[PDB]
């Protein structure tokens, strides 16, 4: 009987999914639920490919599913999301699906559409063609959709827009299944346990101790090594961004809020370090491919910063001073990165052959600064504008130690700005950036 | 401020005279309110620092308290009862007051200095104030009013413990209160399960409290469930009143309907669907038989409304949504379930006649409850649910009684198709013991109804007709349950009633067509001529009766040899109705003619699928008796059958099963066969006679 299932699958693989065969696969999954959840690695590939293809096809027909059959679709999708989160929590070698692809499958079950590419879809079909598996039927099917309608009612609250609305329900109840599995949390665990993200988070956390900002991709050799580590880092940043687009960080509670800030400041630092490495590359010295990779990395770095910022801002469990302090920390990181990229010369790099803003400060502009440098800089300017507007009103009609590098850290406006001023001669950094930009534009 | 202490909510215009004085001061109050609102509207309080945040919050609540006070004073005036001018001032005050609250609120929420937990506590304070005021206003009775004839202590009413005083202003406050309630409950939900106890949250924006504590505070301050239901009932009833007025303060029933619908949605989602244990526990405890009765009343009111309208439809759907939630939710105790069923009149263990016709939600709810009960038993392999077996036996009897009386019922007094469908579904879930007992009871009922032929011959048969549709469907399907019936029930009873003007009955082709003609032209308001065995394919007469049904018929429980007679004799039912109504210069109405056509059709199919019994084969083997009108009809039918061997076989094998000696069978069949001209001459002589 496993045969007929791969069957509707391939029939639909050819020319879209036959809604008619759909009520068959839903049944299949809802049943083999326990099998998919607990199976032997002998048929891991089979089960994994089954789940991926099922998710993709159910998302393809998300907008068009019989309103009566809609509930069974939601049950089968809860089973599929269970398998996906289980795998993302416990990475398995016998699994035939990549963590990026699994995160993307959860994203699609929980979002408007699936994104698994067709090349990868045919790869899944081949891993399924592996066949490495371990009337009356109509009656059973309807009786089951029955035990479903009965037991639980859709509470379907919240003909060219009815598709919109069905997608809406699909999405919503799938999101609910996730929250149901606390996958959002499981998924924060996953985001904090990425292979390249572990080290980036370690360095950024070492830095919240006011140990100067200390980007590491800096020695000629270290920048060569990170250009080597550029492509794989893109893979991790992309995966993290795809994951944190879902309601992964919905309940921003101090506890979780800390980790949410951690991951955000983590890509911030990873991106600033990649920018510093590109700065060393242009100052000290497939290359175009690596350049595009690093550009994408810095872009998604700023994007994740912005996402976590807006999350803390519109949250009912976080925001105000908490959001203000997240902004403060982001601005600190960006300004320190700008300073490091500005003050690096062929001379210094060659002599080195772990920059410290305080090191350069005690020792005491052009070059290194580039297009990625423009990006970090514009963002820093936004954040500084915000903090300074705060300081205005605060001193309404003209109206402590530097703000600690922590999200919940309590500080006055003047204080956040004093920490941002004690980390870099600010007037200097700003004017230097102005001059350099003007010159380069000329 | 005094109220914030110990949530001692109070209002000073409790006395009508007090309210009158308050009204007198309405004008300047309006000016103050407008002025304050405008001042807040213009760029002000940019930094909501704790101190400023508190000050801003105070003003928000200041207007808030004033607005509810005005609403209360008006309610007091009404119960006691420039007039419009004062009403205008009061309405303006309430509206602008709520607007001040909302401004200060968006400010807190969006601000960068205190925008989140402070917003949440501001919302608690607001709800608390709104809920307290609403509760107080509803609790204001002219009696208590004159008794007083000043602080309206909510605690006193509760501690001490019509519902008049609810009006447009009450609706406004209720709506805003609902909004605040929804938010705090959504907050509860986002939190994972059972995060935690603790004390009622404190009435302070700065005070940091758990969402549960905030909700706990609201519940402790005022009974959330009671207030919600009170508002719901009052709103719906008031809307109905306005509707009646229109058939014969805002007179828009939709307004109250909207509020009522919102209340249903809030409870169902924020509470009923809430997985929070605390919430569920509170709900279960809050739930009372009184609430069930109120809910039942509203259901019946909606079901018996007879007017879909527009907003009414939305409210109706929401009502069902709430009803089904209750039926599925374990919060509703079995005691509460039975209470609601009795209040609807569909109690599955009540006495008297079974309600043949059941109202659209009264039926849907009953079906959901009974089916969930049968599933519970089936899940653990428990014995047939006694409740559903009693529905079945009280139905079979309202019916033996109805057919014994042979009185044509009205559409409101006739079994609805969807009801028949859910009953067949329940019959299936029953074990062999239950379904066999139902079959035996049906046989006994038909046999007893045949005891008086004269009465049956002069009665209209719509009800022996429905009993035999039932028995017929039982015959064809007595083991496996059909796919259509499932779909049928799910689509009709177990699915949102929005506002699909169709059930889903396999109607009779011949009967329904004739009805339509001699019937309302707009649409067929009701299926009175339908079928529940599907427009099936014409299988060979043989093998129609479900093998297991055949086995039961020939078991000791069923005396088929004699049910054959009661069935043959029954054909004369409603034969002299035309002879009677014409003698009395009356014409068989369309319903009556249609019914008579329906009955012959149903009994004709039954006589055909049921195997000829031994006594009757023996008769076909003598022919001396009268073989009356219908008797000869049946005889010719079976002779034609016997001419064909398949039927010979079918009938002879049934005789072997019947228990008749096999050789006896052979001989009888032979004689009846009258092979060759023998049969020709036999036909001839029977028609000759």
């Amino acid at each position: 009987g496993w045969e007929v299932a791969v069957r509707p699958l391939l029939s639909a693989s050819y020319s879209a999914f036959e809604m008619k065969e759909l009520p068959q696969l839903v049944a299949s999954v809802i049943e083999s639920e326990s099998e998919i959840l607990h199976h032997e690695k002998q048929y891991e590939p089979f089960y994994s490919s089954f789940v991926a293809l099922s998710t993709h096809y159910i998302t393809t027909v998300c907008s068009l599913i019989p309103r009566n059959q809609l509930q069974s679709v939601a049950a089968a999708c809860k089973v599929l999301i269970e398998f996906s989160l289980l795998r993302l929590e416990n990475p398995d070698e016998a699994c035939a699906v990549s963590q990026k692809h699994l995160i993307l499958l959860i994203k699609g079950l929980c979002t408007g559409c699936s994104r698994l590419d067709r090349t990868e879809i045919i790869t899944f079909t081949a891993m399924m063609k592996s066949a490495k598996l371990p009337p009356e039927l109509r009656q059973k099917e309807v009786q089951m959709n029955f035990l479903n309608q009965l037991t639980s009612v859709f509470n379907p609250r919240t003909d060219q827009a009815s598709a919109i609305k069905t997608k809406n329900v699909f999405i919503a109840q799938n999101v609910a299944s996730l929250q149901e599995l606390g996958g959002s949390e499981k998924l924060l665990r996953v985001c904090l346990n990425l292979p390249y993200f572990l080290r980036y988070i370690n360095r950024f956390q070492d830095a919240v101790l006011a140990n100067s900002f200390f980007i590491m991709p800096a020695t000629v050799a270290d920048a060569t090594a990170v250009r080597n580590g550029f492509h794989s880092l893109v893979i991790d940043v992309t995966m993290a961004l795809d994951t944190l687009s879902l309601p992964v960080l919905e309940p921003l509670n101090p506890s979780r809020l800390q980790d949410v800030t951690v991951l955000s400041l983590s890509c911030l630092y990873a991106g600033v370090s990649v920018a510093t490495c590109m700065a060393i590359l242009h100052v000290g010295s497939k290359e175009d491919d690596y350049e595009s990779d690093a550009a994408t990395i810095v872009q998604k770095c700023l994007e994740i910063y912005d996402m976590i910022g807006q999350a803390i801002s519109s949250s009912r469990r976080a925001g105000g001073e908490h959001y203000q302090n997240f902004q403060l920390l982001g601005a600190w990181c960006l300004l320190n990165s700008l300073f490091l990229i500005l003050n690096l010369s062929p001379t210094a790099l060659a002599d080195k052959g772990a920059l410290r803003v305080r090191d350069i400060l005690s020792r005491t502009g052009h070059q290194g600064f580039g297009v990625l440098s423009v990006i970090l800089a514009n963002h820093a300017i936004k954040l500084l504008t915000s903090l300074f507007q705060d300081l205005q009103v605060e001193a309404l009609h003209k109206g402590g130690p530097p703000a600690a590098l922590s999200i919940m850290a309590q500080s006055t406006s003047i204080q956040r700005i004093q920490r941002l001023i004690d980390s870099v001669p600010l007037m200097n950094l700003l004017l230097t950036l102005l001059s350099t930009s003007y010159r380069k534009a000329c | 401020q005094d109220a914030v202490l110990a949530n001692s909510f109070f209002i000073m215009p409790a006395t009508v005279a007090d309210a009158t004085a308050v009204r007198n001061g309405f004008h300047s109050l309006v000016i103050d309110v407008t002025m304050a609102l405008d001042t807040l509207s213009l760029p002000v309080l940019e930094p909501l620092n704790p101190s400023r945040l508190q000050d801003v919050t105070v003003l928000s609540l200041s207007c808030l308290y004033a607005g509810v006070s005005v609403a209360t004073c008006m309610a007091i005036l009404h119960v006691g009862s420039k007039e419009d001018d004062y009403e205008s001032d009061a309405a303006t005050i309430v509206q602008k007051c709520l607007e001040i609250y909302d401004m200060i609120g968006q400010a807190i929420s969006s601000s960068r200095r205190a925008g989140g937990e402070h917003y949440q506590n501001f919302q608690l304070l607001g709800a608390w104030c709104l809920l307290n005021s609403l509760f107080l206003i509803l609790n204001l009775s002219p009696t208590a009013l004159a008794d007083k004839g000043a602080a309206l202590r909510v605690r006193d009413i509760l501690s001490r413990t019509g519902h008049q005083g609810f009006g447009v202003l009450s609706v406004i406050l209720a709506n805003h209160a609902i909004k605040l309630l929804t938010s705090l409950f959504q907050d509860l939900q986002v939190e994972a399960l059972h995060k935690g106890d603790g004390p009622p949250a404190a009435l302070s924006i700065m005070a940091q409290s758990t969402s549960i504590q905030r909700i706990q505070r609201l519940i402790d301050s005022v009974p959330l469930m009671n207030l919600l239901l009170t508002l719901l009932s009052t709103s719906y009833r008031k809307a109905c009143v306005l509707q009646r007025q229109r058939k014969g303060s805002r007179k828009d029933p939709e307004l109250f309907l909207g509020l009522a619908s919102n209340i249903l949605n809030f409870i169902t989602s924020s509470m009923l669907n809430s997985r929070n244990n605390f919430i569920r526990n509170y709900l279960s405890v809050s739930l009372s038989e009184h609430h069930m009765a109120t809910l039942a009343s509203i259901i019946k009111e909606v079901d018996k409304d007879g007017l879909k309208g527009s907003s009414d439809e939305e409210f109706a759907a929401a009502l069902y949504h709430f009803n089904h939630s209750l039926v599925t939710s374990d919060l509703q105790s079995p005691n509460l379930q039975n209470t609601l069923l009795q209040q609807l009149g569909v109690a599955p263990f009540s006495e008297g006649p079974w309600p043949l016709y059941i109202h659209p939600q009264s039926l849907s709810v009953l079906s959901r409850l009974l089916l969930i009960w049968q599933h519970k038993a089936s899940a653990q392999g428990d014995p047939d649910v006694p409740e559903c077996l009693k529905v079945w036996d009280r139905f079979l009897s309202t019916m033996k009684q109805n057919a014994l009386q042979g009185v044509v019922p009205s559409e409101t007094e006739d079994l609805n198709v969807e009801h028949l469908q859910m009953l067949l579904l329940i019959f299936h879930n029953f074990t062999e013991t239950g379904r066999r007992a139902i079959l035996s009871l049906f046989v006994q009922i038909i046999q007893e109804l045949s005891v008086n032929m004269d009465a049956q011959m002069r009665f209209v048969p719509l009800i022996l007709a429905r009993l035999l549709l039932i028995f017929d469907y039982l015959l064809h399907q007595y083991s496996k349950a059909p796919v259509y019936l499932f779909e049928q029930v799910q689509h009709n009873l177990l699915s949102p009633p929005f506002g699909a003007t169709t059930p889903l009955y396999h109607g009779f082709k011949e009967v329904e067509e004739n009805w339509s003609k001699h019937f309302s032209s707009d649409a067929v308001p009701h299926p009175r001529f339908y079928c529940v065995l599907s427009p099936e394919a014409s299988e060979d007469d043989l093998n129609r009766l479900d093998s297991v049904a055949c086995d039961v018929l020939f078991s000791k429980l069923v005396k088929y040899d004699e049910l054959y007679a009661a069935l043959t004799a029954l054909l004369a039912a409603g034969s002299q109705l035309d002879t009677v109504r014409r003698k009395e210069n009356k014409n068989v109405t369309a319903l009556e003619a249609c019914a008579l056509q329906y009955y012959f059709l149903i009994l004709w199919r039954i006589l055909g699928i049921l195997p000829p019994s031994k006594t009757y084969i023996n008769q076909l083997s003598m022919n001396s008796p009268e073989m009356s009108e219908c008797d000869i009809l049946h005889t010719l039918r079976w002779s034609s059958r016997l001419r064909i061997s398949s039927y010979v076989n079918w009938i002879k094998d049934h005789l072997i099963k019947q228990g008749m000696k096999a050789e006896h069978a052979s001989s009888l069949l032979e004689l009846a066969s009258t092979t060759k001209c023998s049969s020709v001459k036999y036909d001839v002589e029977i028609v000759e006679e």
